[PDB]
């Protein structure tokens, strides 16, 4: 869990 | 209007309780978390959604969207259901189910 | 008749977008709005009908 | 969200939205695997309603996302109307999430974990953005 295939950004 | 058709995302501080208490005093109960008025806020139909930390690499449910400035107010606190007080439940409810 | 069917529709503290009905006096009829899920008043149904039953020509 | 940024699609994969028969998006969800969305109390979700997972821009005529069932909701019994207080439940799904790369769940805290306070942490929604 927590991980997500898309890194999100800046946030 | 002000109803993005794209999510949206911002970066806050978790506020300590006491500081909490600074504005909304009494009316911030145990389950409860306040984050923000750093220039951000929930509003409108953000409630129910996420508050996520990063425990040891991974994302974390904090809180829960509840409530706050009734105007979506950036100098304001904003509260939220505080995951770890409800966990328990969640659990067992789970658990159950 | 009740006096609350005066009342402007309020939203709340809450952070939902529900769709409610409130008596509008001034209109005279039932209309809706957006209400954020907690602490509502006594204007504020869950259907014109019964928004139009309650403060019905208030 | 007033003043956030847009955000990078399918980065905040166990976001879903919760809508009505007509598709209209009312609360904000949390998926935290595949039969179960936490969100909160007061939204009063309902057996009749829809989760909705896998979206980003939900002004699209047509994307990949999933449509879920509610099989079944719980508030949680000491929700405190008056007070906000414990403003939880869970929903059931009815089918499952197919995991996926844009739709994932998200880790559940421990009852001692503990956050500080000045911590950095994140919001997402599609809510409001000027009030």
């Amino acid at each position: 869990c927590g991980v997500p295939a898309i890194q999100p950004v800046l946030s | 209007a002000n109803t993005p058709d794209r999510l949206q995302q911002a970066s806050l501080p978790l506020l300590s309780n006491t500081n909490c208490k600074k504005y909304w005093g009494t009316k911030i109960k145990d389950a409860m978390i306040c984050a923000g008025a750093s220039g951000v806020s929930s509003c409108m139909g953000d409630s129910g959604g996420p508050l996520v930390c990063k425990k040891n690499g991974a994302w974390t449910l904090v809180g829960i969207v509840s409530w706050g400035s009734s105007t979506c107010s950036t100098s304001t606190p904003g509260v939220y259901a505080r995951v770890t007080a409800l966990v328990n439940w969640v659990q067992q409810t789970l658990a159950a189910n | 008749r009740p006096d609350f069917c005066l009342e402007p529709p309020y939203t709340g503290p809450c952070k939902a977008r529900i769709i409610r009905y409130f008596y509008n006096a001034k209109a005279g009829l039932c209309q809706t709005f957006v209400y954020g899920g907690c602490r509502a008043k006594r204007n504020n149904f869950k259907s014109a009908e019964d928004c139009m039953r309650t403060c019905g020509g208030a | 969200i007033v003043n956030g940024e847009e955000a990078v699609p399918g980065s905040w994969p166990w976001q879903v939205s919760l809508q009505d028969k007509t598709g209209f998006h009312f609360c904000g969800g949390s998926l935290i695997n595949e039969n179960w969305v936490v969100t909160a109390a007061h939204c009063g979700v309902t057996t009749s309603d829809v989760v909705v997972a896998g979206e980003f821009d939900q002004g699209s005529s047509s994307e990949k996302i999933q449509k879920l069932k509610i099989a079944k909701v719980f508030k949680n019994s000491k929700y405190n109307s008056l007070t906000i207080n414990n403003d939880i439940t869970l929903l059931k799904l009815s089918t499952a999430a197919s995991f996926s790369q844009t739709v994932s769940a998200v880790c559940l805290p421990s009852a001692s974990d503990d956050f500080a306070a000045g911590t950095t942490c994140v919001t997402t929604g599609w809510g409001l953005t000027r009030y």
